[PDB]
Protein backbone atom coordinates (compact mmCIF):
# COMPACT_ATOMS: atom_id res chain seq x y z
CA UNK A 1 0.00 0.00 0.00
CA UNK A 2 1.89 3.11 -1.64
CA UNK A 3 0.65 6.27 0.58
CA UNK A 4 2.81 8.53 -2.07
CA UNK A 5 0.43 7.49 -4.70
CA UNK A 6 -2.61 7.88 -2.24
CA UNK A 7 -1.54 11.39 -2.02
CA UNK A 8 -0.68 11.77 -6.23
CA UNK A 9 -4.11 10.61 -6.33
CA UNK A 10 -5.81 13.42 -3.70
CA UNK A 11 -3.63 16.22 -5.52
CA UNK A 12 -4.87 15.29 -8.93
CA UNK A 13 -8.31 14.77 -8.44
CA UNK A 14 -7.88 18.77 -6.41
CA UNK A 15 -5.63 19.74 -9.05
CA UNK A 16 -8.33 19.21 -11.69
CA UNK A 17 -11.32 20.55 -9.53
CA UNK A 18 -8.57 23.62 -8.83
CA UNK A 19 -7.36 24.50 -12.53
CA UNK A 20 -11.23 24.09 -13.46
CA UNK A 21 -12.12 27.38 -10.75
CA UNK A 22 -9.26 28.76 -12.04
CA UNK A 23 -10.52 28.86 -15.53
CA UNK A 24 -13.63 30.36 -14.32
CA UNK A 25 -13.12 32.96 -11.84
CA UNK A 26 -10.39 33.99 -14.24
CA UNK A 27 -13.01 33.40 -17.39
CA UNK A 28 -10.70 32.27 -19.42
CA UNK A 29 -13.54 30.48 -20.88
CA UNK A 30 -17.06 31.61 -21.47
CA UNK A 31 -19.17 30.66 -18.63
CA UNK A 32 -21.63 28.66 -20.45
CA UNK A 33 -19.53 25.45 -20.39
CA UNK A 34 -18.99 25.68 -16.40
CA UNK A 35 -21.66 23.88 -14.29
CA UNK A 36 -21.99 24.70 -10.64
CA UNK A 37 -20.58 21.55 -8.61
CA UNK A 38 -20.10 20.83 -5.09
CA UNK A 39 -16.66 19.19 -4.27
CA UNK A 40 -15.19 19.34 -1.05
CA UNK A 41 -18.41 20.17 0.50
CA UNK A 42 -17.73 23.54 -1.24
CA UNK A 43 -19.03 25.34 -4.20
CA UNK A 44 -17.17 24.58 -7.40
CA UNK A 45 -17.64 25.25 -11.32
CA UNK A 46 -16.63 22.50 -13.53
CA UNK A 47 -16.49 22.74 -17.50
CA UNK A 48 -18.35 20.47 -19.65
CA UNK A 49 -16.56 20.75 -22.77
CA UNK A 50 -15.61 17.15 -23.39
CA UNK A 51 -12.12 17.95 -25.31
CA UNK A 52 -11.49 20.68 -22.69
CA UNK A 53 -11.81 18.06 -20.13
CA UNK A 54 -9.37 15.93 -21.50
CA UNK A 55 -7.41 17.82 -22.19
CA UNK A 56 -6.82 18.87 -18.20
CA UNK A 57 -7.06 14.84 -17.46
CA UNK A 58 -4.22 14.18 -19.88
CA UNK A 59 -2.16 17.17 -18.22
CA UNK A 60 -2.50 15.52 -14.65
CA UNK A 61 -2.37 11.92 -15.66
CA UNK A 62 1.15 12.92 -16.71
CA UNK A 63 1.86 14.61 -13.97
CA UNK A 64 0.56 11.66 -11.50
CA UNK A 65 3.70 9.22 -11.50
CA UNK A 66 5.84 12.35 -10.70
CA UNK A 67 3.66 13.25 -7.32
CA UNK A 68 3.69 9.52 -6.58
CA UNK A 69 7.47 9.91 -6.45
CA UNK A 70 7.60 13.57 -4.58
CA UNK A 71 9.21 14.73 -7.51
CA UNK A 72 7.15 17.39 -7.86
CA UNK A 73 8.09 21.59 -6.49
CA UNK A 74 5.39 23.40 -8.40
CA UNK A 75 2.45 23.22 -10.81
CA UNK A 76 1.82 26.35 -12.12
CA UNK A 77 -1.31 27.25 -13.97
CA UNK A 78 0.03 30.12 -16.10
CA UNK A 79 -2.65 32.57 -18.18
CA UNK A 80 -1.38 33.89 -21.44
CA UNK A 81 -2.21 37.02 -22.86
CA UNK A 82 -3.05 37.71 -26.73
CA UNK A 83 0.76 38.38 -26.76
CA UNK A 84 1.69 34.82 -25.62
CA UNK A 85 3.26 36.77 -22.71
CA UNK A 86 2.20 35.42 -18.67
CA UNK A 87 -0.21 37.86 -16.94
CA UNK A 88 -0.75 35.41 -13.70
CA UNK A 89 0.71 32.58 -12.76
CA UNK A 90 -1.10 30.10 -9.99
CA UNK A 91 1.87 28.44 -8.30
CA UNK A 92 0.62 24.80 -6.30
CA UNK A 93 4.11 24.12 -4.33
CA UNK A 94 4.14 20.89 -2.95
CA UNK A 95 6.06 18.28 -1.01
CA UNK A 96 5.59 15.66 0.97
CA UNK A 97 7.02 15.51 4.41
CA UNK A 98 10.07 12.89 4.57
CA UNK A 99 8.01 10.47 6.49
CA UNK A 100 4.09 10.71 5.84
CA UNK A 101 1.91 9.80 8.78
CA UNK A 102 -1.60 8.67 8.16
CA UNK A 103 -3.32 9.07 11.09
CA UNK A 104 -6.94 6.76 11.61
CA UNK A 105 -8.80 9.69 12.59
CA UNK A 106 -9.36 10.82 8.94
CA UNK A 107 -6.91 10.50 6.28
CA UNK A 108 -9.46 11.98 4.51
CA UNK A 109 -11.90 14.27 5.86
CA UNK A 110 -9.62 16.55 7.14
CA UNK A 111 -7.13 16.65 3.92
CA UNK A 112 -10.15 17.55 2.05
CA UNK A 113 -11.16 20.19 4.58
CA UNK A 114 -8.02 21.44 4.33
CA UNK A 115 -8.35 21.63 0.46
CA UNK A 116 -11.79 23.22 0.79
CA UNK A 117 -10.48 26.42 2.18
CA UNK A 118 -7.73 26.14 -1.09
CA UNK A 119 -10.95 25.99 -3.37
CA UNK A 120 -12.83 29.24 -1.33
CA UNK A 121 -9.57 31.19 -1.88
CA UNK A 122 -9.67 30.92 -5.13
CA UNK A 123 -13.54 31.70 -5.98
CA UNK A 124 -13.25 34.93 -4.12
CA UNK A 125 -9.75 35.86 -5.99
CA UNK A 126 -11.48 37.82 -8.58
CA UNK A 127 -12.21 40.69 -6.23
CA UNK A 128 -7.95 41.29 -5.90
CA UNK A 129 -7.05 40.99 -8.97
CA UNK A 130 -7.59 43.07 -12.29
CA UNK A 131 -9.22 41.55 -15.39
CA UNK A 132 -7.34 40.01 -17.58
CA UNK A 133 -7.81 40.96 -21.24
CA UNK A 134 -9.84 39.61 -23.84
CA UNK A 135 -8.31 36.39 -25.73
CA UNK A 136 -6.29 35.09 -22.70
CA UNK A 137 -5.35 31.06 -22.62
CA UNK A 138 -3.99 29.21 -20.16
CA UNK A 139 -1.10 26.63 -19.96
CA UNK A 140 0.05 24.10 -16.91
CA UNK A 141 3.82 24.19 -16.06
CA UNK A 142 5.80 21.96 -13.71
CA UNK A 143 8.62 22.48 -11.89
CA UNK A 144 10.58 19.54 -11.05
CA UNK A 145 12.40 18.61 -7.94
CA UNK A 146 15.88 19.21 -7.60
CA UNK A 147 17.39 16.34 -8.36
CA UNK A 148 15.36 14.09 -10.20
CA UNK A 149 15.65 11.16 -12.65
CA UNK A 150 15.31 11.81 -16.24
CA UNK A 151 11.62 13.45 -15.58
CA UNK A 152 11.25 14.44 -19.05
CA UNK A 153 10.61 10.55 -20.58
CA UNK A 154 8.11 9.44 -17.16
CA UNK A 155 6.18 12.86 -17.82
CA UNK A 156 5.28 11.15 -21.07
CA UNK A 157 2.56 8.55 -19.84
CA UNK A 158 -0.19 9.87 -22.70
CA UNK A 159 -0.05 8.77 -26.25
CA UNK A 160 0.04 11.45 -28.00
CA UNK A 161 0.37 14.10 -25.62
CA UNK A 162 3.69 15.10 -25.83
CA UNK A 163 5.47 17.33 -22.98
CA UNK A 164 8.39 20.25 -23.53
CA UNK A 165 10.85 22.12 -21.97
CA UNK A 166 9.15 25.96 -21.47
CA UNK A 167 10.42 28.96 -23.10
CA UNK A 168 11.71 31.81 -20.82
CA UNK A 169 8.65 33.55 -22.90
CA UNK A 170 6.36 31.13 -21.40
CA UNK A 171 7.82 32.25 -17.75
CA UNK A 172 8.49 35.76 -18.19
CA UNK A 173 7.49 37.72 -15.08
CA UNK A 174 9.94 40.53 -14.11
CA UNK A 175 8.53 42.27 -10.33
CA UNK A 176 5.35 41.00 -9.69
CA UNK A 177 2.66 41.30 -6.94
CA UNK A 178 2.28 38.35 -4.72
CA UNK A 179 -1.43 37.60 -3.75
CA UNK A 180 -1.23 34.47 -1.15
CA UNK A 181 -4.05 32.08 -1.18
CA UNK A 182 -3.97 29.49 1.22
CA UNK A 183 -1.08 27.33 2.89
CA UNK A 184 -1.39 23.87 4.58
CA UNK A 185 0.33 22.01 6.61
CA UNK A 186 -0.99 18.44 7.19
CA UNK A 187 0.82 14.87 8.30
CA UNK A 188 0.70 14.13 4.06
CA UNK A 189 0.76 17.18 2.55
CA UNK A 190 2.55 20.67 2.62
CA UNK A 191 1.21 23.29 -0.17
CA UNK A 192 1.47 26.43 -0.83
CA UNK A 193 -0.97 28.01 -3.45
CA UNK A 194 -0.56 32.17 -4.51
CA UNK A 195 -0.57 34.17 -7.39
CA UNK A 196 1.82 35.93 -9.28
CA UNK A 197 0.54 38.65 -11.56
CA UNK A 198 1.78 41.21 -14.14
CA UNK A 199 3.24 44.53 -12.47
CA UNK B 1 13.12 25.89 -15.94
CA UNK B 2 10.15 23.99 -16.01
CA UNK B 3 7.89 21.21 -18.28
CA UNK B 4 4.75 22.44 -20.45
CA UNK B 5 2.55 20.20 -22.33
CA UNK B 6 3.38 20.24 -26.52
CA UNK B 7 -0.24 20.70 -27.02
CA UNK B 8 -2.54 23.55 -26.53
CA UNK B 9 -5.42 23.68 -24.95
CA UNK B 10 -8.84 23.54 -27.07
CA UNK B 11 -10.14 27.03 -28.40
CA UNK B 12 -13.90 26.61 -27.52
CA UNK B 13 -15.94 28.90 -29.61
CA UNK B 14 -18.97 30.39 -28.52
CA UNK B 15 -21.22 28.55 -30.69
CA UNK B 16 -19.58 25.63 -28.65
CA UNK B 17 -20.09 26.91 -25.22
CA UNK B 18 -23.65 27.73 -26.15
CA UNK B 19 -24.03 24.06 -27.68
CA UNK B 20 -22.43 23.05 -24.03
CA UNK B 21 -24.66 24.94 -22.33
CA UNK B 22 -27.42 23.72 -23.83
CA UNK B 23 -26.91 20.31 -24.32
CA UNK B 24 -24.63 19.40 -21.61
CA UNK B 25 -26.17 21.18 -18.69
Amino acid sequence: LNFGQVVADVLCEFLEVAVHLILYVREVYPVGIFQKRKKYNVPVQMSCHPELNQYIQDTLHCVKPLLEKNDVEKVVVVILDKEHRPVEKFVFEITQPPLLSISSDSLLSHVEQLLAAFILKISVCDDVLDHNPPGCTFTVLVHTREAATRNMEKIQVIKDFPWILADEQDVHMHDPRLIPLKTMTSDILKMQLYVEERA
Amino acid sequence: LPLRPKRSPPVISEEAAEDVKQYLT
